Protein backbone atom coordinates (compact mmCIF):
# COMPACT_ATOMS: atom_id res chain seq x y z
CA UNK A 1 0.00 0.00 0.00
CA UNK A 2 1.42 3.53 -1.16
CA UNK A 3 -0.36 6.87 -0.35
CA UNK A 4 1.11 8.90 -3.67
CA UNK A 5 -1.42 11.84 -3.71
CA UNK A 6 -2.13 14.16 -0.53
CA UNK A 7 -5.37 16.19 -0.89
CA UNK A 8 -4.67 19.40 -3.15
CA UNK A 9 -5.81 22.01 -0.84
CA UNK A 10 -5.92 25.82 -0.90
CA UNK A 11 -6.77 28.63 1.21
CA UNK A 12 -8.73 31.79 0.41
CA UNK A 13 -7.05 34.31 2.39
CA UNK A 14 -10.15 36.72 3.43
CA UNK A 15 -12.43 33.76 3.10
CA UNK A 16 -10.96 32.00 5.62
CA UNK A 17 -9.44 34.69 7.80
CA UNK A 18 -12.09 37.52 7.46
CA UNK A 19 -14.88 36.25 4.69
CA UNK A 20 -17.09 38.76 5.19
CA UNK A 21 -15.16 41.03 7.82
CA UNK A 22 -14.27 44.16 5.72
CA UNK A 23 -12.20 45.53 8.64
CA UNK A 24 -10.52 42.40 8.99
CA UNK A 25 -10.02 42.04 5.01
CA UNK A 26 -8.84 45.77 5.30
CA UNK A 27 -6.88 45.16 8.07
CA UNK A 28 -5.30 42.09 6.53
CA UNK A 29 -2.89 43.55 3.85
CA UNK A 30 -1.87 46.24 6.14
CA UNK A 31 -0.46 43.31 8.28
CA UNK A 32 1.31 41.46 5.49
CA UNK A 33 0.29 39.12 3.31
CA UNK A 34 1.53 36.24 4.37
CA UNK A 35 -1.63 33.89 3.20
CA UNK A 36 0.14 34.83 -0.37
CA UNK A 37 2.86 33.02 0.83
CA UNK A 38 1.31 30.61 2.63
CA UNK A 39 -0.36 29.84 -0.59
CA UNK A 40 2.59 29.48 -3.01
CA UNK A 41 3.62 26.73 -0.88
CA UNK A 42 0.13 25.07 -1.01
CA UNK A 43 0.24 25.61 -4.98
CA UNK A 44 3.61 23.99 -4.91
CA UNK A 45 2.85 21.17 -2.80
CA UNK A 46 0.09 20.47 -5.14
CA UNK A 47 1.44 20.92 -8.41
CA UNK A 48 4.69 18.58 -6.96
CA UNK B 1 1.19 46.68 -16.02
CA UNK B 2 -2.64 47.25 -13.95
CA UNK B 3 -2.56 44.61 -11.61
CA UNK B 4 -6.30 44.75 -11.96
CA UNK B 5 -6.92 45.78 -15.80
CA UNK B 6 -7.43 42.18 -17.50
CA UNK B 7 -6.51 39.02 -16.44
CA UNK B 8 -3.57 38.54 -18.52
CA UNK B 9 -2.18 42.09 -16.86
CA UNK B 10 -2.84 40.26 -13.47
CA UNK B 11 -0.20 37.31 -14.42
CA UNK B 12 2.14 39.96 -15.03
CA UNK B 13 1.26 41.58 -11.94
CA UNK B 14 1.86 38.53 -10.08
CA UNK B 15 4.50 36.28 -11.49
CA UNK B 16 6.85 40.07 -11.75
CA UNK B 17 7.25 39.88 -15.33
CA UNK B 18 6.53 41.49 -18.98
CA UNK B 19 7.98 38.31 -20.39
CA UNK B 20 6.21 35.29 -18.60
CA UNK B 21 6.66 32.21 -20.28
CA UNK B 22 3.74 29.73 -20.65
CA UNK B 23 1.87 27.92 -18.05
CA UNK B 24 -0.97 27.79 -15.61
CA UNK B 25 -1.03 30.57 -13.34
CA UNK B 26 -3.32 30.54 -10.24
CA UNK B 27 -3.54 34.37 -9.13
CA UNK B 28 -6.72 34.99 -6.91
CA UNK B 29 -9.58 33.96 -5.51
CA UNK B 30 -13.55 34.91 -6.57
CA UNK B 31 -16.39 34.21 -4.39
CA UNK B 32 -20.07 35.34 -5.53
CA UNK B 33 -20.84 38.64 -4.01
CA UNK B 34 -24.23 38.27 -1.93
CA UNK B 35 -27.03 38.63 -4.31
CA UNK B 36 -29.25 39.86 -1.08
CA UNK B 37 -29.72 40.36 2.37
CA UNK B 38 -32.25 39.06 4.67
CA UNK B 39 -32.61 39.57 8.38
CA UNK B 40 -34.93 38.61 10.45
CA UNK B 41 -34.76 39.43 14.38
CA UNK B 42 -36.62 37.36 16.55
CA UNK B 43 -40.19 37.81 16.42
CA UNK B 44 -48.58 41.38 22.23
Amino acid sequence: ILPVSMTKTSVDCTMYICGDSTECSNLLLQYGSFCTQLKRALTGIAVE
Amino acid sequence: VDCALDPLSETKCTLKSFTVEKGIYQTSNFRVQPTESIVRFPNP
